[PDB]
């Protein structure tokens, strides 16, 4: 219940490693794009999804 | 004259560029048709802007035009359309009919003419040689398919003067069939006779020595295409 809201988790290490995978996507996330348009032609399952 | 046709050879000439624009301004004046037949010659092949530019008033003063898959593609972009023959699926086909890896016979929708366009433009033809005819009109577009078969005679066989057999079927349709302008079965029934006559047109060696008759062109479109497409 109430013993086990959010705020009383203890995840500090967790949550430095969501800001750093959050700042990585944020500065990463168009070239990853742009390459996965490079090698692969066409889209399959287990591609990067792209586009629209 | 009802048809007042020319070559964009003379393009390439300024008095006869003038004599052109003043015969079109008289034809225009009588009633006539202006039928653009492009041709373009080796210098015009250059690079597409300068084409584009050089063309572009005569293309504005015609009311029929054609050109060839290769002329069209030039005139819009060669490199697109060389990339699109070019492609294949990695994995799987969209559907069956690309499984079987056959000749590309890509119908250019009018949004890709739209650059070309004009208000006059009551019919522009694209031809694959005698196997397609792409055909758009302000109301409608589409394709007419034909064939070809010079290894039926490989002796005597020559291409020259093909194209010129088309245009001169699809004029002599024209003058006879106001209705080509504006039905569509008609206008595929009416082209269907020039394809057969740009066909007779390569199974003999050189341009006017083989030139088809109506008779002759009519005889093989009726033997080619089956009763209900006549």
């Amino acid at each position: 219940g109430e013993d086990a809201t959010v705020d009383k988790m203890c995840l500090e290490r967790f949550k430095v490693f969501l800001k750093q995978y959050n700042e990585w996507v944020e500065a990463n996330k168009d070239r990853l794009e742009e390459d996965s348009y490079k090698y692969d032609q066409d889209f399959y399952p287990g591609r990067r999804i792209r586009g629209k | 004259a009802r048809i007042f046709h020319f070559n964009s050879e003379v393009l390439t000439s300024p008095t006869m560029e003038s004599t052109l624009f003043k015969a079109i301004q008289w034809s225009k004046k009588f009633g006539g048709l202006i039928f653009f037949d492009l041709n373009l010659p080796l210098p015009l092949w250059r690079s597409r802007n300068e084409t584009r530019k050089l063309i572009k008033k005569s293309w504005d003063e015609a009311n029929i035009i054609e050109v060839s898959q290769q002329e069209l593609e030039f005139l819009l972009d060669e490199e697109y359309y060389e990339r699109r023959r070019n492609y294949t699926p990695q994995y799987f086909a969209e559907d069956f009919e690309q499984t079987k890896n056959r000749r590309d016979y890509y119908h250019y929708t009018p949004e890709e003419i739209k650059p070309l366009w004009h208000d006059d433009l009551k019919l522009l033809v694209v031809t694959d040689g005698t196997l397609r005819l792409h055909y758009y009109t302000p109301k409608f577009d589409g394709v007419v398919v034909g064939t070809e078969d010079v290894l039926i005679t490989p002796f005597t066989c020559d291409r020259t003067g093909s194209g010129d057999a088309v245009v001169a079927g699809i004029m002599r349709k024209l003058t006879t069939c106001p209705e080509m302008f504006e039905d569509q079965d008609v206008l595929e029934r009416q082209l269907r006779f020039a394809v057969a006559a740009g066909i007779i047109s390569q199974w003999t060696i050189g341009a006017v020595r083989g030139f088809p008759t109506e008779s002759a062109t009519q005889n093989l479109k009726e033997q080619v295409y089956v009763p209900s497409m006549w």
